[PDB]
RNA sequence: AGGACCGAACCGACUAAUGUUGAAAAAUUAGCGGAUGACUUGUGGCUGGGGGUGAAAGGCCAAUCAAACCGGGAGAUAGCU
RNA sequence: GCUCGCCGGAAGACCAAGGGUUCCUGUCCAACGUUAAUCGGGGCAGGGUGAGUCGACCCCUAAGGCGAGGCCGAAAGGCGUAGUCGAUGGGAAACAGGUUAAUAUUCCUGUACUUGGUGUUACUGCGAAGGGGGGACGGAGAAGGCUAUGUUGGCCGGGCGACGGUUGUCCCGGUUUAAGCGUGUAGGCUGGUUUUCCAGGCAAAUCCGGAAAAUCAAGGCUGAGGCGUGAUGACGAGGCACUACGGUGCUGAAGCAACAAAUGCCCUGCUUCCAGGAAAAGCCUCUAAGCAUCAGGUAACAUCAAAUCGUACCCCAAACCGACACAGGUGGUCAGGUAGAGAAUACCAAGGCGCUUGAGAGAACUCGGGUGAAGGAACUAGGCAAAAUGGUGCCGUAACUUCGGGAGAAGGCACGCUGAUAUGUAGGUGAGGUCCCUCGCGGAUGGAGCUGAAAUCAGUCGAAGAUACCAGCUGGCUGCAACUGUUUAUUAAAAACACAGCACUGUGCAAACACGAAAGUGGACGUAUACGGUGUGACGCCUGCCCGGUGCCGGAAGGUUAAUU
């Protein structure tokens, strides 16, 4: 669970770390690793397009299965592994033909559990089946949006999507944000919550803990000059504007959804 | 103190050398002006 | 040349240093 | 490695520079001046087909031209190529 | 164990004095801060001017920066000297 | 040439970068050298850089670059797939001695090693751009084994002292030796082997992975260093004849041990932590197309080949960057003695220097220091600057506190040399001898020799024993900022910026947003416990009332309202 740090120095006084002793204390599975070089927030023009990104620890990418193509073939979990690419943990599972794959680790899953994908699997956490074969009212995760595309909804550390209705070729989903959303019923999804529900309980304690995740410091706009940010200068602390982005678009209340081709999919917006 | 010019032959030839000027339209126009002026050295290159 | 040397002129003498490169 | 026109174009000059004489009487090494593109095989083939002697090995170095000046003008001598040809035991020169 | 303590290399620059046609177009001497980290450094690479980059001072972008430098418009214009 | 002085974690030695003949020798002193110059990094001329193993070139890739086609853009052009480049990384092999005025892992002597082409005897299943394994990797810490290296003893050579003494338990010097080859050790990883099947590895596969029986417990990989050979050699303190003073042809003694010991090696190990730690080839292994007494591979030996470029010299500097023979700047490696915790510091060794104007005199004043009666901050904007404190062990230590701190609070005691406990103790290392053995780089018993802290008692010297160098001033009240950090390169280091935390707001993914005429890329190979923006700034207690103004969100009734007709 979460453990306090004793304040033997400033910068340890407020640290809370999430300890999971059942994670694998060894090197990851080398056939499922690739290279993952940092961008620093730079695109192919070499420009900072997203601010406050850069530095941080080296990472290797873990190829996690989101599609879950291996229908019918049973799989046993070998072990839970730490993944630096996401807020959840992952699970090296072992199929019965000798193929090893990483998946998202759900809530109660440990080493030795039986998982199975496909159309006629069981109903237990870890199994992946289409949403036209699931009892209406259950909490799901790793939810696809197109049939075959790969799971995109509820991938985080402790999130879940609850199926609330079925009509036509569609099921209605109460997303984790508070939004009712119609998805097709050929889209696969995986039972149970994804399992790292104490991830939000950590407090980083110090500035270097944010710096070794690749988060550079954020300068307030009101600390800048008028040429730099619309929140300008002034003698002393003056604000005197309405709060906007660095590009003059009004923040703190102004909606920015303009898509108009996915309005046939949204029953109710979030709150 | 530490000065402006810290020389390096690889960076000099990758920045101002002949293949770098010939690689683009504008460096070829620079070499065209340096031939129209009568310069003995088009680029640095040595 | 370029050392500056006055509090504020374009070029005077002065033993200070923000005004002064001839 | 060999054709006779190239072998007649390889060698230029016997080199006499008071390390050449020490190398002749100490290490059985004659010191020659060769062309700027002559490889070791061409020098060895030219020494055997042109001096009638038999060669252990050929070592080569490139001598870099020295700068000599007059006023605002600076000239440079040519680069040349020195060879150390080691004979087996017997020799004429 | 620790953005832990003291302290050399190393990275900085808090105070004083010297120097100010300097040994130096920003240093020297004596003390001084950090010194396992948000550290520092070699080498290569990318971002280009109303643009970049900025733990943000309008700071830095080749001793130049409230808009670099070079060439051109160009013999701009100047009721001013 | 002899004395003196300075550096000695550098002001010594070797390189990379950069420079480009400054290297060595002869000759010259007009100009250059902040003086003179016979000298020189200066003029003139000549000489000097030798490689299958070192580096480059080469094979392979990272960030990134170019990019057939392709997509997009008035044009120029942009982005990108296949590819092809791109080291700062991965990949074959050589050391020791000597020698030139100037080159050396390159030349010579001795001893080696690696990879290709081709030839001969045999064993035969060979084949790639594809499959698999490996290459292949983080921070920190701790222990063990060593070695470089040093010290002492033994031995060998030389010395018996310009002035009291020096045949002694005295003085000075030397006591060095590599790669390769064999051994496979201290350790570290690992459970091996056979047979049968398979929805996995783009197709296949004897390979990898999975599953199941049978058998067995020693099998394989890795790995410092030690030892033997290498070595009947080389080097080596000193001597034989000579000399053109600078040495060369010549032999050449001992060349042993024990202890201490790295930041180096085993070690890319082991443990532990979260922040979860390159790629691809060489290498091994498996087959598709193709060929099967041929071709191809494998074990052994012979034979040929290993090209081309760099190599001088400087390289914390008078040779690079700074206009200068400029108190500046500049990455890596080597890292001795005594005292010390130490790469601090002090004195020294090897080695290198005395910094390219001197000679005097000994005014004011300026700079850098030393000391100072009595008073002791009276100075001044202000204790600025100086003075002062300063080390190890031990005793002791307040308010407050977030229970960690405060704290090295404050404050104080001992400290040198000699003798004894003990001809040198506890501890550390560890020979000879006895026995056992899966028989060696072993295990017990052992304890010599070597090294050696701190303590206690007594004595004794001085004014002073942390004697030099080195080396905290301390306490009390209070503002701001929680803190470590960051910042106006060159007048401002701060109460500013950041910060962990908190909140509000947007964002349902082909996301919001950003860069871009666009294609597209970042966000992100992430998915609302995530991401972008904005404000406040740890933590404790809290965060009140106002929606009339402006903004934002919601609503659609009515009015007003553009292009169009």
């Amino acid at each position: 669970a979460v453990v306090k740090c004793k304040p033997t120095s400033p910068g340890r006084r407020h640290v809370v770390k999430v300890v999971n002793p059942e994670l694998h204390k060894g090197k990851p599975f080398a056939p499922l690793l690739e290279k993952n070089s940092k961008s620093g927030g730079r695109n192919n023009n070499g420009r900072i397009t997203t601010r406050h990104i850069g530095g941080g620890h080296k990472q290797a990418y873990r190829i996690v299965d989101f599609k879950r193509n291996k229908d019918g073939i049973p799989a046993v979990v070998e072990r839970l592994e730490y993944d630096p690419n996401r807020s959840a943990n992952i699970a090296l599972v072992l199929y019965k033909d000798g193929e090893r794959r990483y998946i998202l680790a759900p809530k109660g899953l440990k080493a030795g559990d039986q998982i199975q994908s496909g159309v006629d699997a069981a109903i237990k956490p870890g199994n992946t089946l289409p949403m036209r074969n699931i009892p209406v009212g259950s909490t799901v995760h790793n939810v696809e949006m197109k049939p075959g595309k790969g799971g995109q909804l509820a991938r985080s550390a402790g999130t879940y999507v609850q199926i609330v209705a079925r009509d036509g070729a569609y099921v209605t989903l109460r997303l984790r944000s508070g939004e009712m959303r119609k998805v097709e019923a050929d889209c696969r999804a995986t039972l149970g919550e994804v399992g790292n529900a104490e991830h939000m309980l950590r407090v980083l304690g110090k500035a270097g803990a944010a710096r070794w995740r690749g988060v550079r410091p954020t300068v307030r706009g009101t600390a800048m000059n008028p040429v730099d940010h619309p929140h300008g200068g002034g003698e002393g602390r003056n604000f005197g504007k309405h709060p906007v982005t660095p590009w003059g678009v009004q923040t703190k209340g102004k909606k920015t959804r303009s898509n108009k081709r996915t309005d046939k999919f949204i029953v109710r917006r979030r709150s | 103190m530490k000065r402006t010019f810290q020389p390096s032959v690889l960076k000099r030839n990758r920045s101002h050398g002949f293949r770098a000027r010939m690689a683009t339209k504008n460096g070829r126009q620079v070499l065209a002006r340096r031939r129209a002026k009568g310069r003995a050295r088009l680029t640095v290159s040595k | 040349t370029c050392a500056r040397c006055d509090s504020x002129s374009r070029c005077g003498a002065x033993g200070k240093x923000s005004g002064x490169a001839s | 490695m060999i054709r006779e026109e190239r072998l007649l174009k390889v060698l230029r000059a016997p080199h006499v520079s008071e390390k050449a004489s020490t190398a002749m009487e100490k290490s059985n090494t004659i010191v020659l001046k060769v062309a700027k593109d002559a490889t070791k095989a061409e020098i060895k083939a030219a020494v055997q087909k042109l001096f009638e002697v038999e060669v252990e090995v050929v070592n080569t170095l490139v001598v870099k031209g020295k700068v000599k000046r007059h006023g605002q003008r600076i000239g440079r001598r040519s680069d040349w190529k020195k060879a150390y040809v080691t004979l087996k035991e017997g020799q004429n020169l």
